[PDB]
């Protein structure tokens, strides 16, 4: 009801390519933009989509504290979604993931009654998982601010993933244009030896910003991180990945409990799915055509789609406003606003495609869209 | 050498 | 050199809009497409965007083991690869996050001496951040598997953000296309009252699938989760956050070491940047306007850009070229093969900027497209 | 219920 939104959006890493397509259509619905980003083409690409731009990256300045910089674009933002307009505030990566002004916009806006969104975007690690060939799954993540990791002596499981952002800055409240030498950068190194050794591999990830660059992958040991030559080339965008130093063993309570028996053929700990981690010190050869995946290849010759496989079975109409709900705000906002009169003006709906969208029901929507066999409802436990 | 940090912890700024 | 590539790329989780642009590019490009997605508007989408595409969702079935299924998945796209082409696979989400086949397929590809590369997507934990308004950064992040959680005994710190991916299928190695009973879930709530207590907080996450939809964002006591009527609730695209506990206090030795002094002013380890977690349980309200906000407000009346800023100063013909490079792959793979040739047949660019694109070097790009002060270059640590 | 579950843990998929 209240006039004025925020909606918050990231552009990814790499310039303009890792945007989302929502990103992109809130950018270019919006009344005011307020960006910060890293790379020129980036912006370059958000000024032409929308006329009215800021730049929040001015509100830095040299010895100024980033708190007081960062109360000031929050405000910047909110100002203008209490004169009534629609704000998108722009920043780079995921735009909550390690930013504060975002979080501190949005929780204002919610607070004064204003409709208030953050959407998601592609982050730092995400671009470390992608390039370093890693699954945060396999085994686990625990993901710090280098600085917090030091000053709350935060755990380090030397059994998972370990990634540390803002490495580059260890210990700084301020700015500087031209940047920091990052002169308690040994602090964090002293750590790294207690915890993992001074042999223990470090990977310095910095995900390529331009579409032609590749990343940087840099293996050191952690000894190799006091050689003043390496620590130089830790800058502002420099990320850490601390790979795992031993296979965890499995719980018999649990494996007993969750009934993986015998126990006797739930595998060794030092066993893995192909791939093992690449960054692991001393990973074994793991092979990827053992008999079984020679045996589930052979199967292909014969595989037919199994019964309850339900194919997409959907028209061009209701494919299009599926299409224009995700990719228009507009549109979307008027449906939401009136599921019924929206869904009643789509032109060359089918009964069925037109009754989903009046209810909304995501279920409806996907049995309107996929053809579910007698075989899939008959076993069905969607209580219908 | 891009410097664009949005984010610093309770302890280091303010 | 060698014909065949193989690109793994997402869709994000929210249909269609969170899908990267560079995703999108490289599914039109593609010679042979295979997906795995949850809904059938981004399966539609993605089929009006190539022609060739095969739904990788056909290679489930009942009781058959799921490594069976990735095997299977994995050998599709590299057999197509192998015969030569540029093959992508689309999985939801980020499509290395909690992905078995992705990596299987790229490895091979990779030791098959093939161009191999995973585009980073939007996660189901993207949207965790983004929607229930947290930051990894505060007070870090620890990103677990559920039956890997239990299996492995993995650590819990009751001091950082717990995120738990696959909650519905504790225990289970196989499929059903009417999904799992999640009879283990038990085994899980136990751990969680053990390391947190029957009393503390679990949010029962569902990022929105639709574009209409709201996400769900259910906070319920480790002891209701053991009510049959949510455990109900829980199924193949929950996912659980479990906040702090506590808030951890700071180490004196890295205070001293990080000059972080006089100890005195250190903020108590109660005191908060707003805003606060709003699902840590009985969190202090945080005041938004301290007089040190208010003050740097004040300050935005006389704010000028600094002397140092750099603005934008491009052309449409270089912010063309350099779009182009992100949302054209083609355009890419001719620019890598031969900057000078390439950079040579851009119509109207400046010499400098035809001089940036033959080198290729990210700084060289970027003061082509951005004015540095005389100011910045006094100082500047670019060594040039 | 959609069940697109592309990962299992060792100890359990096999
Ligand atoms: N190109 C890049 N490669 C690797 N890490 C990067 C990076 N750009 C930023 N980072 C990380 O992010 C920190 C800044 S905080 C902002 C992070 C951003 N919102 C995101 O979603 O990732 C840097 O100190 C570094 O640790
Ligand atoms: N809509 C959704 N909301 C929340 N969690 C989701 C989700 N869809 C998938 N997940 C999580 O992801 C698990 C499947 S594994 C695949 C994850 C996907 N590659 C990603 O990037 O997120 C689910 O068991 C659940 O924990």
């Amino acid at each position: 009801t209240k006039a004025g939104s925020l909606t918050i959006v990231g552009t990814g890493i790499e310039s303009i390519g890792q945007m989302t397509l929502q990103a992109l259509s809130y950018i270019e619905a919006a009344a005011k933009v307020f960006y910060c980003v890293i790379d020129p083409a980036t912006e370059a690409f958000i000024l032409t989509k929308n006329k009215n731009c800021v730049d929040l990256y001015q509100y830095y300045d040299n010895g100024k504290s980033r708190l007081n910089t960062y109360t000031q674009m929050s405000e910047l933002m909110v100002r203008e979604v209490r004169k009534g307009l629609d704000v998108v505030g722009v920043f780079y990566g995921h735009p909550g993931v390690f930013v504060n002004p975002s979080h501190r916009a949005l929780a204002i806006a919610k607070s004064e009654g204003y409709r208030a969104r953050m959407l998601p975007g592609v982050s730092a690690e995400d671009c470390l998982f992608a390039d370093l060939c890693i699954d945060p799954s396999n085994p686990g993540c625990l993901t710090y601010e280098a600085s917090d990791f030091l000053i709350r002596d935060r755990p380090v499981s030397i059994h998972s993933h370990l990634v540390l952002f803002q490495v580059g800055c260890v210990g700084i409240a301020d700015f500087n244009f031209t940047g920091f030498d990052n002169n308690k950068f040994g602090v964090l190194v002293d750590r790294l030896e207690q915890e993992y050794g001074a042999e223990h591999p470090v990977v310095h990830y910095i995900a390529a910003m331009m579409p032609h660059q590749d990343p940087v992958t840099d293996k050191y040991t952690v000894a190799q991180l006091r050689e003043p030559e390496i620590a130089k080339r830790v800058g502002g965008v420099s990320t850490f990945y601390i790979p795992p130093k031993a296979r965890k063993a499995s719980n018999l309570d649990i494996i007993r409990r969750l009934e993986l028996l015998p126990a006797g053929q739930v595998p060794d700990k030092k066993a893995r799915i192909y791939p093992a981690n690449q960054w692991e010190p001393d990973v074994p050869e793991v092979e990827p055509y053992r008999p079984s995946d020679q045996a589930a290849i052979a199967q292909l010759a014969d595989h037919a789609p199994p019964e309850q496989y339900q194919p997409l079975a959907t028209s061009k109409a209701m494919s299009d406003v599926m299409t224009k709900l995700a990719l228009d705000p507009k549109a979307l906002a008027d449906y939401k606003a009136d599921h019924r009169a929206f869904a009643q003006s789509v032109p060359d709906l089918t009964p069925q495609e037109r009754a989903a969208l009046e209810l909304g029901d995501s279920w409806a929507i996907r049995c309107a869209m996929k053809n579910m066999p007698s075989s899939l409802l008959d076993a069905a436990r969607e209580s219908g | 050498f891009p410097w664009v940090i949005v984010f610093g912890v309770i302890g280091v700024i303010g």
